[PDB]
RNA sequence: AAGCAGCUUUACAGAUCAAUGGCGGAGGGAGGUCAACAUCAAGAACUGUGGGCCUUUUAUUGCCUAUAGAACUUAUAACGAACAUGGUUCUUGCCUUUUACCAGAAC
RNA sequence: AGUGAUCUAGAAAG
C-alpha cells in the first residue's frame, strides 16, 4: 500500500472522502455558470484564526469528517484541516 | 537537542547519538577564510531552527514554532475588582 | 489540566505527578548546584521516557490476582492496612526461614527485621553449601523496605508517634534506602531509583523550606513513593522469574 | 511586592504558609 | 418564502417565461428580484400569434408573468430541505 | 556542548565536564576627456530643447523639426568655439 | 523546490555550488527540511546565513577612460537619486519614449537631452546614451544597440566588486568607436564583452560602495519589557527603531524598526528568550530598502579578525573579500589594474 | 409576544363504543474495587448489504459503484496528561575475570 | 569590569 504519512495527512481512497451535506452534483451542475463562481482568499496576519476560519467552514459543508477526534468534535483543539502537510502539523503553522 | 549532541544551560544531557566524528574532513567549503562572521551561532538557534543551522540534523524533529502572545489579564484583587475591569496594565483607547 | 475540566476519570494516585510539573520548568535562578543538577537529571529521565515508549499488548488477559480469585484455594475479605502488612511481614519471613531450613542452612538466622547472619564462624564446605544468591537477597531486603514503611505505620497506630511524625518518617524511609536497606548490592541498577529520589528530595525541600530554615518535619513523600512503585512494576517478572 | 494571600512582604502566593482565601 | 427564493436560485440558467399577454420568452435569467421581476440575455421570443424572433436582452415586469420553467436540476437544491 | 564549546559527554572524561568563560579573553590626460564632453554636451542640451519645441508645439514633419533642431548646432559650435 | 515553493530562488555557481536565496531563516529552514525529508533524501551541507549584496556608487567617475579588447567603449556611472530609486524599486515612474520623457523631464528633474537619450530601465539600474554625433552617426549606434544593451545586462547581473548585482547607478555612454572595415554581424559578438568591462571600468571609477539588504521588523511585545527590546536593537549592528505603537486596550506594544540582513540570524530566538515568550516579531524585505555598508571597499589594509565579527570601519572590505574567495574570484581584491592598461593604471595611482 | 383560527394532544366529558390506522404493552430501573467474551495503531488508515469485476466464470475475500450505521483510541499523533524491567546485537564507560553495572542506538 | 555550563557513588564469587 502506497503510505504518506511520511509527508502529509491525505485521503487516498475515494470511499472515504467525505460526504457533502449538499448534494455535489449539484455543485459541479452550477459550475459551468460563471456567475455562481466566487474565489475567496483568505489572508492576514500570523496566527490570526484564518485555517480555523476555514475549519468552520469544512465542518459545515460536511456530514461526517473521519479525522475528527473527540478533542475536535468538543472543540478542546482545533481541526487544522487544510494544515495537512506533516510539517505544517509540526509547526503548528501554516505553510504552503 | 539531544539528537545534535546540543545542551542548552538548565537542560539535560546525553551521550551523542552519532558518537562518530568526521576527522576526515579537510574541505575548503566551511573554511574561515570564506565564512562571514558577523553574530555567534548560539546553541539555541541550532534547535529552534534545527534543519537550518545543522549542517547535518539526522533524527531531529521539527519543532512547534509560535503561539500568539498572551493576553490572559488577572484579577489580582480580593472583592473590589470586578469581574470585567480596564486593568492598569492596559494602554487607553484614545480615539473618538 | 486538569482544573479547566469539570468532568473526567478516576487515575490511580501514582499516576498523580505531582512533582513533575515543577522540573518541566525553569527553576529559580537563586538556588545552588545540587539542586540544579536534580532539576536537570529529573528531566533526563523524563525525556527518556518520551523518547522510547513500551506499548502494551492487547493480549494480556491473566492477570494474577484475578486468575488466583478464580480459584477454592483464594477468598476475599476485608481487613485495616496495617493489619493487611503485619500480615505480609509474618508471611514473608516464614517464606525465607522455611527456604532456609529446607536448605538446612540453620546455622542462618533471619531478624525479624530481615537481616541474615550467621549464628556462627562457618566452615569452608558450610560456606558453599549456604551461598545464596540474589534471588533471595532483594527478596529479603524488598521485604526489609516494606517491613519498615509498615512499623512507622504501626508506631502511629500504637500512638508513639503522631501524624507529622509519621509523615516525615515515611518520606525519610524512601529517601533513605540506600542506606537503611543495602538492596543496590544485588540489584546496582537500583542506583536509578536512589539518585531520583535524591533529585526529588532536593527540590522538593527547596521548594518546601523557603523561609522555614533547616531541620526535619517535611512529609511530602508522594514523589519518592511513586519511584518505589514504578520500581517495582519492572522488578515484580524479574523476581516472579 | 508582597504577598496578597495574607499581606506579608517578600514571599509569593504559591509559597505562602497561610490557607488561601477568597 | 420559497418560489421567490427559486427563482432567485435560478439566475444564471436558461429558463421559460410564459407572460399574461400569450407571449413567450426563452433564455438566460440575469438578474430576478423579490417582485418577479427578470431580466433575460440572448433570448428566443415568440408572439400571441406563434410568430417567433429573437433578441439581445430583455426586462419584464413581475405582475405580467404568468409562469416560469426552471431547469429540472433544481429539485435537489439546497433551498428544499428541511 | 554548548556554542560550540565543551566535550562530547561527562561519561569517560574522568572531570565533570564544567565550562566556565575565560575572563582573561597636474590632471591626468584621460581627466581632462570629461572637461572635454562638456561643452560638447551643452550644444546638445540647445538643440534637444529646440528639437522638443518643435516636435510638440510648432510641427507635424519630422523633416520640419531636425533641420531646425540642427540650425541651433550649426551656430552653437562655432559660438562656443 | 524551485517549482513547490514559488519565491525561493536557486542558481548555480561557476564553483560548483549551488545558491539558494529565501525570504527568510523560518523559510530557508522548510525549504532545507524537504530537501534532506522529502525530495532528495540525501545529507546536504550549508553554509552559515549569507546575504545577497549589491554594488554600487558614491559619486561619479573620476575619469571617462577608453576601454578596448580596435574597437573601443567608454561609460562612466553616477548614482542615481534616491528619489528615483524608491520610485523604480516600486516598478513605477512619476515605456512609451515621450510620456517616460514628460517624466524624467518633469519629476525627476532630468535634462531633455538625457531625457530623450534613455536606453534601459534594468533592475534598478538606468542606461543612458549621451554618445556624441560627432564621431558616431545614430543610425550607425543604432545597429548595435539590442547587443550593447545585453552586454549592460550582463554588466548589471553580475558586478566588478563581487560579481553581485548593480544597483542605482545610471550608466552614461561618452562614445562606442567602431571600425569602418569589419562586417557587423561579427562586432555583435565583439561588444558585449567590452560593454560588460567598459560598465566594469565605470563603477570601479566612480568610488564604488557596496549595498546591503534591511529588514523591517515588527515588534509586538508587552509594554514594561521595552527596556529588553531596545537593549536587544543596540546589540545587534545597525539595527534601529523608530516608532512605537501602542497598541489600543491591550499590554501590547507595536515597536517598528530595521536590522540588516546579514545581522538578522536568529533574532526572533534571541528576542524570544530575552522577554520570556512575552515578545515576538517578524522580519520582512517588501519595501526595498538597500543601505550602504561602512568603510571602504578599496581600503587594502583594514583590520579584519580570523573568528571574531570585524570592527565597523571594514565592514564593506571584510564582506567583498570574503565573497569573493568564497565565489573563487580570489588576497589583493577588486582593482582597476584588473581591466585598465597597466600605464593608466600606474598613473591614475600616482595622480590619484 | 399575548387576544383569535391550524398542529400537538392530555386531566377529562362525548358521537363512536363497530370497521380502522398511530404509538406503546407480550419479563422493569439504578448500581457492583463482579466475571466472561469481542476489540483497541491503521493506504487517515471501518463494517455490513444491493448491482457490476480479474481469479475462466470472479466465489467469501482484492477491484468499480450505490447505500445504512460507526462505540473506544489519535495530530506539539496514542488505550496510561502515568512510567518500570528484561533479552539479543553494536558502540562506549568503569575495568584483573564473571555476575552485578556505565549509557547511547537498533530490533 | 564580572551572565551562565558541575562526571562519580557497591556487593558476591574467583
Ligand atoms: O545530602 P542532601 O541530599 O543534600 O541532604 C542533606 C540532609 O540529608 P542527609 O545527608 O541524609 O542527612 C538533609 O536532611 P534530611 O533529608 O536527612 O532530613 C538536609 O536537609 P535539611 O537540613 O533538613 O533542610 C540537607 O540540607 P540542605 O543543604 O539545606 O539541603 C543536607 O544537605 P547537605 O549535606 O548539603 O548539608
Ligand atoms: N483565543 C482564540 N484563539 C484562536 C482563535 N482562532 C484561532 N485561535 C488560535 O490561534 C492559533 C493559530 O491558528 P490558525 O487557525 O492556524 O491561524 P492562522 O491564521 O491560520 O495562522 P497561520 O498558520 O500562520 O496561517 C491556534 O493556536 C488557534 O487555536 C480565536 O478565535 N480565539
Ligand atoms: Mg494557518
Ligand atoms: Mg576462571
Ligand atoms: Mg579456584
Ligand atoms: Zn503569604
Amino acid at each position: 500500500r502506497t503510505k504518506l504519512q511520511e509527508h502529509t495527512i491525505f485521503t487516498q481512497l475515494k470511499k472515504n472522502i467525505p460526504k457533502t451535506r449538499y448534494n455535489r452534483d449539484y455543485m459541479l451542475s452550477m459550475a459551468n455558470i460563471p456567475e455562481r463562481i466566487i474565489n475567496v482568499g483568505v489572508i492576514g496576519p500570523l496566527h490570526s484564526g484564518k485555517t480555523s476560519l476555514m475549519d468552520l467552514l469544512v465542518i459545515d459543508s460536511h456530514k461526517r469528517i473521519p479525522d475528527m477526534s473527540k478533542n475536535v468534535e468538543l472543540g478542546w483543539k482545533p481541526l487544522r484541516y487544510l494544515d495537512n502537510l506533516k510539517q505544517e502539523i509540526d509547526r503548528g503553522l501554516s505553510i504552503k | 537537542g539531544k539528537a545534535l549532541n546540543n545542551a542548552i544551560p538548565g537542560g539535560p544531557k546525553f551521550e551523542p547519538l552519532y558518537p562518530r566524528e568526521e576527522e576526515e574532513d579537510y574541505n575548503e567549503f566551511n573554511s574561515i577564510d570564506r565564512v562571514i562572521f558577523r553574530v555567534p551561532i548560539r546553541s539555541e538557534y541550532k534547535v529552534a531552527f534545527p534543519h537550518l543551522y545543522n549542517s547535518r540534523p539526522r533524527s531531529v524533529r521539527i519543532p512547534w514554532y509560535n503561539n500568539p502572545v498572551s493576553c490572559i489579564i488577572q484579577n489580582d484583587e480580593e472583592y473590589d475588582t470586578p469581574a470585567l475591569f480596564f486593568d492598569p496594565s492596559l494602554n487607553p483607547i484614545p480615539h473618538f | 489540566f486538569p482544573f479547566n475540566r469539570t468532568k473526567g476519570k478516576m487515575v490511580r494516585a501514582q499516576d498523580v505527578a505531582l512533582a513533575k510539573k515543577w522540573f518541566l520548568q525553569h527553576p529559580d535562578e537563586e538556588y545552588p548546584v545540587k539542586v540544579k543538577v536534580s532539576y536537570q537529571k529529573l528531566l533526563k529521565n523524563y525525556v527518556l521516557n518520551e523518547l522510547h515508549p513500551t506499548l502494551p499488548t492487547n493480549h494480556n488477559k491473566t492477570k494474577l490476582l484475578k486468575s488466583l480469585k478464580n480459584t477454592k484455594y483464594f477468598q476475599q475479605t476485608t481487613i485495616d492496612w496495617v493489619e493487611a502488612g503485619l500480615q505480609l511481614c509474618r508471611q514473608g519471613h516464614n517464606m525465607l526461614n522455611l527456604l532456609i531450613h529446607r536448605k538446612g542452612l540453620t546455622y542462618l538466622h533471619l531478624d525479624y527485621n530481615f537481616n541474615l547472619k550467621p549464628t556462627k564462624t562457618l566452615t569452608t564446605k558450610e560456606r558453599k553449601k549456604s551461598r545464596l544468591g540474589n534471588s533471595f537477597h532483594l527478596m529479603r531486603e524488598l521485604l526489609k523496605m516494606m517491613k519498615l514503611i509498615v512499623d512507622t505505620h504501626v508506631q502511629f497506630r500504637l500512638g508513639n508517634v503522631d501524624a507529622f511524625q509519621l509523615a516525615d518518617g515515611i518520606h525519610y524511609i524512601l529517601n533513605h534506602i540506600g542506606q537503611l536497606t543495602g538492596i543496590y548490592r544485588y540489584k546496582y541498577k537500583v542506583m536509578h531509583q536512589i539518585r531520583a529520589c535524591k533529585d526529588l528530595k532536593h527540590i522538593i525541600y527547596y521548594k518546601f523550606n523557603k523561609n522555614l530554615g533547616k531541620g526535619p518535619g517535611c512529609g511530602f513523600w508522594q514523589p519518592a513513593w511513586r519511584v518505589w512503585l514504578n520500581f517495582l512494576r519492572g522488578t515484580i517478572p524479574l523476581l516472579e522469574r | 511586592s508582597f504577598c496578597r494571600n495574607c499581606g506579608e512582604a517578600g514571599h509569593k502566593e504559591k509559597d505562602c504558609m497561610e490557607k488561601p482565601r477568597k | 418564502g420559497i418560489p421567490v427564493k427559486l427563482l432567485n436560485e435560478a439566475q444564471g440558467h436558461i429558463v421559460s417565461l410564459e407572460l399574461t399577454t400569450g407571449a413567450t420568452y426563452r433564455g438566460k435569467l440575469v438578474e430576478s428580484e423579490d417582485s418577479m421581476n427578470v431580466q433575460l440575455r440572448d433570448v428566443i421570443a415568440t408572439e400571441p400569434q406563434g410568430a417567433v424572433t429573437h433578441m439581445d436582452q430583455i426586462f419584464v415586469r413581475g405582475s405580467q408573468i404568468k409562469f416560469i420553467v426552471v431547469p429540472d436540476l433544481l429539485k435537489n437544491a439546497p433551498l428544499f430541505k428541511k | 556542548s554548548y556554542n560550540g564549546i565543551g566535550l562530547k559527554s561527562a561519561k569517560g572524561s574522568s572531570t565533570s565536564g564544567h565550562v566556565q568563560r575565560s575572563l582573561a579573553s597636474r590632471p591626468l590626460a584621460v581627466q581632462k576627456q570629461i572637461e572635454t564632453h562638456m561643452e560638447k554636451r551643452e550644444i546638445e542640451v540647445q538643440v534637444s530643447e529646440l528639437r522638443d519645441r518643435l516636435e510638440e508645439e510648432e510641427t507635424l514633419s519630422e523633416e520640419q523639426i531636425d533641420k531646425k533642431c540642427e540650425a541651433l548646432r550649426a551656430k552653437l559650435t562655432n559660438e562656443w568655439q | 523546490i524551485s517549482k513547490y515553493y514559488p519565491g525561493v530562488i536557486i542558481k548555480v555557481e561557476e564553483s560548483g555550488e549551488h545558491v539558494i536565496l529565501g525570504n527568510g531563516e523560518l523559510y530557508m529552514d522548510c525549504l532545507l527540511y524537504d530537501l534532506r525529508a522529502s525530495y532528495a533524501k540525501i545529507e546536504i551541507k550549508i553554509s552559515d546565513p549569507l546575504t545577497v549584496f549589491s554594488e554600487s556608487c558614491s559619486n561619479e567617475s573620476f575619469a571617462s577612460i577608453p576601454v578596448s579588447n580596435g574597437l573601443s567603449i567608454s561609460v562612466a556611472a553616477e548614482p542615481m537619486d534616491s528619489k528615483m530609486i524608491q520610485d523604480l524599486s516600486r516598478n513605477t515612474l512619476g515605456d512609451n519614449p515621450r510620456k517616460l520623457s514628460k517624466i524624467l523631464r518633469t519629476e525627476y528633474g532630468w535634462d531633455s537631452l538625457a531625457s530623450r537619450n534613455v536606453w534601459s530601465f534594468y533592475n534598478g539600474n538606468v542606461l543612458i546614451n549621451d554618445t556624441l554625433p560627432d564621431e558616431i552617426s545614430p543610425e550607425l549606434l543604432s545597429k548595435y544597440k539590442e547587443q550593447i544593451i545585453q552586454g549592460f545586462y550582463w554588466a548589471v547581473k553580475e558586478g566588478p566588486l563581487a560579481e553581485e548585482p548593480i544597483y542605482g547607478v545610471q550608466y552614461k555612454l561618452l562614445s562606442i568607436s567602431v571600425p569602418s572595415d569589419v562586417n557587423i554581424d561579427v562586432m555583435k559578438s565583439q561588444i558585449i564583452p567590452l560593454m560588460k568591462k567598459a560598465c566594469y571600468v565605470g563603477l570601479l571609477t566612480a568610488i564604488p560602495i557596496l549595498l546591503e539588504p534591511i529588514y523591517e521588523v515588527d515588534i509586538t511585545v508587552h509594554a514594561p519589557l521595552l527596556p529588553i527590546v531596545e537593549e536587544l536593537m543596540k546589540k545587534r549592528r545597525g539595527s534601529r527603531i523608530y516608532k512605537t505603537i501602542k497598541v489600543a486596550g491591550t499590554p501590547l506594544l507595536e515597536v517598528r524598526g530595521q536590522v540588516p540582513v546579514i545581522e538578522s540570524a536568529g533574532f526572533e530566538t534571541d528576542l524570544r528568550l530575552s522577554t520570556n515568550g512575552l515578545g515576538m516579531c517578524q522580519l520582512y524585505f517588501w519595501h526595498k530598502i538597500w543601505r550602504k555598508v561602512p568603510g571602504d571597499v578599496l581600503d587594502k589594509d583594514a583590520f579584519i579578525p580570523k573568528l571574531k565579527p570585524a570592527p565597523i570601519n571594514s565592514l564593506s572590505r571584510d564582506f567583498v573579500m570574503k565573497t569573493r574567495r568564497r565565489k573563487g574570484i580570489s588576497n589583493d581584491g577588486p582593482t582597476l589594474e584588473k581591466y585598465i592598461s597597466a600605464e593608466l593604471y600606474a598613473q591614475l595611482r600616482e595622480n590619484g
